[PDB]
């Protein structure tokens, strides 16, 4: 019913909206 | 607070100079600050 | 249990900088 992950040093790009919300990522 | 006019500002222990104006940039609730492209602080948010 | 796949979960705001369009 849950689940579990673990996370590594990593670049991302992100998109910003003309509010400020975040939108989609883009890894690298 | 001083609009419109060349001031010195202290906002939450932030300082600097300039000019105070009105804005329509949108934060988000939990964001305090705004930052330019490169470095500078565009915008800033009345804590009051 | 097993294993699966996470598609594009784990996004976070990384800090309380706003940014328009960027
Ligand atoms: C910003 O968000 C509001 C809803 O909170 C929405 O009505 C508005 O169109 C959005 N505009 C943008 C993307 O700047």
């Amino acid at each position: 019913d849950y689940y579990v992950g673990y996370l590594q040093p990593r670049t991302f790009l992100l998109k910003y909206n003309e509010n400020g919300t975040i939108t989609d990522a883009v890894d690298c | 607070l001083v609009k419109n006019k060349c001031v010195n500002f202290n906002f939450n222990g932030l300082t600097g100079t300039g000019v105070l104006t009105k804005s329509n940039k949108k934060f988000l609730p939990f964001q305090q600050f705004g930052r330019d492209i490169v470095d500078t602080t565009d915008a800033v948010r009345d804590p009051q | 249990q097993s294993y699966t796949n996470s598609f594009t979960r784990g996004v976070y705001y990384p800090d309380k900088v706003f940014r328009s369009s960027v």
